[PDB]
């Protein structure tokens, strides 16, 4: 039944647009870490809420 | 599984992350991290082995046979034993 | 109560009110880039490492002054503004730049040469711990000096004490890396030497045993004759079009400095030259108790025996007959080094590490 339920709700999984691929560079106070992609260039992103 | 259909793009495997989890690298040069189909399988793909990938998504696809288009060689010999060795 | 109601309350809700505004200028993925030019009209130009060209204008959290053609800026996702100017942390970039986590050598183990130990201490440390002395004077002190001797007088030595009471930044640099294999780093590299030191400190430029340009025998850095005249004339170039209050000090010290270009010393800059010679048997007396203070000698061993048996040597000399000395008795694994081991270190430096030099005369 459990696997009725997860290829059903995988649509939404395969619908979304995934997610990018980076490094930690360096962080700072504000719980902002430093996302070096290594296509593009440098990004600051916000820390998940779990760590 | 059949969702996806015509409009898809070329993938390759990297490495594997967490159970039916995976980042795949595609021709346009973005990596991206999607989730396995659940038709699919870790044990049936190589680390090096290209995949399929949704146009916008980019989520994984399908399995591509162990077999590289790409240039050059593609197939293989072709009227190549003109000569002998003597 | 009173007092933090009217300075506390007011200012801590202006900072919360504030930061709520934060959320949609710093928050997004917050892309960086270089850089390029300022305005009077408070615009600028940033080029992204995906190399694109944008135009916009000045936000907050940033200052004219702090915006400089090469820096690391701070731009925004969406509106694609700059928000503000991104200060290098974690050393200023290239961290080779010996920043002297100061050992502590102390002047006791270069004793003997005090005759010439105080000539370096008055044009560089003077000024540096005592700086109202050249100040109230009126006289401009000097930049540094140059130094020329026979190897093993201990002109390492000499200049790594200095910097250790001074406790100011000193640098160490191999005059080999002035030349590179590409032709034009070379006099590029020499201009980032003296400006990231002039920056931060009352800094001393050392560069020590200095080859460069003589004798190449080099296939892969050599850049022909047109490498010489750029990486020569730009140090000159430093001492002299480099404009500087006095804190920045260059120190030159090699084996043979007749080989390099005397017009690179300019002399009007360097008022002090300081020489070196082998020492007597009276120097050579304290030398010795100095690397036998630590090291643990049997009664059988005399300190002016072995002055004695000592000619034509240097300082690196003494403390070889010392290290060899050390690594006899270390093979028997002897506290004490006794007397045996002392007459087998002698000839084995007299005989490899003390060549016959070519002045042959008399």
């Amino acid at each position: 039944n459990d696997k009725v339920r997860f290829i059903k709700d995988e649509l939404r999984l395969l619908q979304e647009p995934g997610s990018y691929v980076g490094e930690v560079i360096k962080i700072v106070s504000d719980k902002k870490v430093l996302v070096k992609v290594q296509p593009e260039g440098k990004y600051i992103v916000d820390v998940a809420k779990d760590i | 599984k059949r969702i996806q259909s015509v409009p898809l793009v070329i993938g390759q495997f990297l490495e594997p992350i967490d159970q039916n989890t995976g980042i795949v690298s595609s021709t346009t040069g973005m990596s991206y991290v999607v989730r396995i189909l659940s038709t699919l399988d870790r044990e049936l793909l190589k680390p090096s082995m290209s995949v399929a990938l949704h146009r916008h998504s980019n989520a994984l696809v399908d399995i591509l046979p162990p077999d590289s288009d790409s240039s050059i060689s593609v197939m293989g010999e072709n009227e190549k034993p003109d000569v002998t060795y003597a | 109560f009173v007092s933090n109601s009217e300075i506390l309350k007011p200012f801590e809700k202006k900072q919360e009110e504030e930061k709520k505004q934060l959320e949609e200028i710093r928050g997004n993925p917050l892309s960086i880039g270089t850089l390029e030019e300022i305005i009077d009209d408070d615009h600028a130009i940033v080029t992204s490492p995906t190399m694109p060209d944008y135009y916009v204008s000045i936000l907050s959290f940033v200052d004219k002054e702090l915006l400089e053609p090469g820096c690391s800026v701070l731009l925004h996702h969406k509106t694609m503004s700059i928000v503000g100017v991104l200060q290098d942390d974690a050393d200023p970039m290239v961290s080779v730049m010996k920043m002297d986590k100061s050992p502590t050598e102390s002047y006791s183990d270069i004793g003997g040469l005090e005759s010439q130990i105080q000539e370096i201490k008055e044009s560089v440390e003077l000024p540096l711990t005592h700086p109202e002395l050249y100040e109230e004077m009126g006289i401009k002190p000097p930049k540094g000096v140059i130094l020329y001797g026979a190897p093993g007088t201990g002109k390492t030595l000499l200049a790594k004490a200095v910097a250790n009471q001074t406790s100011a930044t000193f640098l160490r640099i191999v005059g080999s890396e002035l030349i590179q294999k590409y032709l034009g780093d070379g006099p590029r590299l020499c201009r980032q030497i003296f400006k990231v030191a002039g920056e931060n400190a009352p800094s001393i430029v050392f560069i020590d045993e200095i080859d460069a340009i003589g004798t190449k025998r080099y296939d892969s850095n050599s850049g022909g004759e047109r490498e010489i005249q750029r990486t020569m004339l730009e140090l000159l170039n430093q001492l002299d079009g480099f404009d500087d209050r006095g804190d920045v000090k260059v120190i030159m010290a090699t084996n043979k400095i007749e080989t390099l270009d005397p017009a690179l010393i300019r002399p009007g800059r360097i008022d002090r030259k300081i020489l070196f010679e082998n020492p007597d048997l009276s120097t050579k007396k304290k030398i010795l108790g100095i690397h036998t203070s630590k090291m643990n000698l049997s009664e059988d061993v005399n300190l002016e025996t072995l002055v004695t048996t000592k000619d034509d040597l240097s300082g690196a000399d003494i403390q070889a007959m010392c290290t060899e000395a050390g690594l006899l008795a270390l093979r028997e694994r002897r506290m004490q080094v006794t007397a045996e081991d002392f007459k087998q270190a002698k000839e084995r430096v007299m005989k490899n590490k003390v060549e016959e030099n070519l002045e042959g005369l008399y």
